[PDB]
């Protein structure tokens, strides 16, 4: 809304790297493996086809402008996370084992570094049975 | 369910880690030899679109 735009509009020519105003999947892959990624082909599909409004397949400044402006701590965000951590709370106590909770951030979905849980649990506060209250992490990421 | 329920926990973590400077969330690009500031700016962008991504497709999973 301000000086916020000239950011974005330095980020967003950072993906287009051909200068024409829109980026490609092969732009945004390109960018991702300067970083040490190496994603498919049907994630670059993924992510163009989450900001791509107008279905041409590419992404325009208005529409990256859009994502850039969505609103990721909102309550339909917060209550789509606290769903999340109920898929491993099969009892619905509200409590997910530190042991569970570190096995499934490291070893299924996108694999989060040892030392990444690490930090996830030192915010956790564990109480005395080894349990994560998984409602303290949903509050602590949307304020 | 499951993988779709742990891709949205950690693209949500990872977007909320990347926000603190000093996170162990940015010592995973190891391709990158320093991390500057134009880097953090884009590993934002492709984290915030990786996490719009974990929330559809749990929302299509829920
Ligand atoms: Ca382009
Ligand atoms: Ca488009």
């Amino acid at each position: 809304t301000e000086e916020q735009i000239a950011e974005f509009k330095e980020a967003f020519s950072l993906f287009d790297k051909d200068g024409d105003g829109t980026i490609t999947t092969k732009e945004l892959g390109t960018v991702m493996r300067s970083l040490g990624q190496n994603p498919t082909e049907a994630e670059l599909q993924d992510m163009i086809n989450e900001v791509d409004a107008d279905g041409n397949g590419t992404i325009d400044f208005p529409e990256f402008l859009t994502m850039m402006a969505r609103k990721m701590k909102d309550t339909d965000s917060e209550e789509e996370i606290r769903e999340a951590f109920r898929v491993f709370d099969k009892d619905g106590n509200g409590y997910i084992s530190a042991a569970e909770l570190r096995h499934v951030m490291t070893n299924l979905g996108e694999k989060l570094t040892d030392e990444e849980v690490d930090e996830m649990i030192r915010e956790a506060d564990i109480d005395g049975h080894g349990q994560v209250n998984y409602e303290e992490f949903v509050q602590m990421m949307t304020a | 369910q499951i993988p779709a329920a742990a891709s949205l926990i950690q693209t949500a973590w990872r977007c909320y880690a990347a926000e603190n400077p000093d996170s162990s969330t940015w010592k995973i690009y190891i391709r990158i030899s320093q991390l500057r500031e134009h880097h953090r700016a884009t590993i934002k962008v492709i984290r915030r679109m990786q996490y719009f991504v974990a929330k559809k497709k749990f929302q299509q999973a829920r």
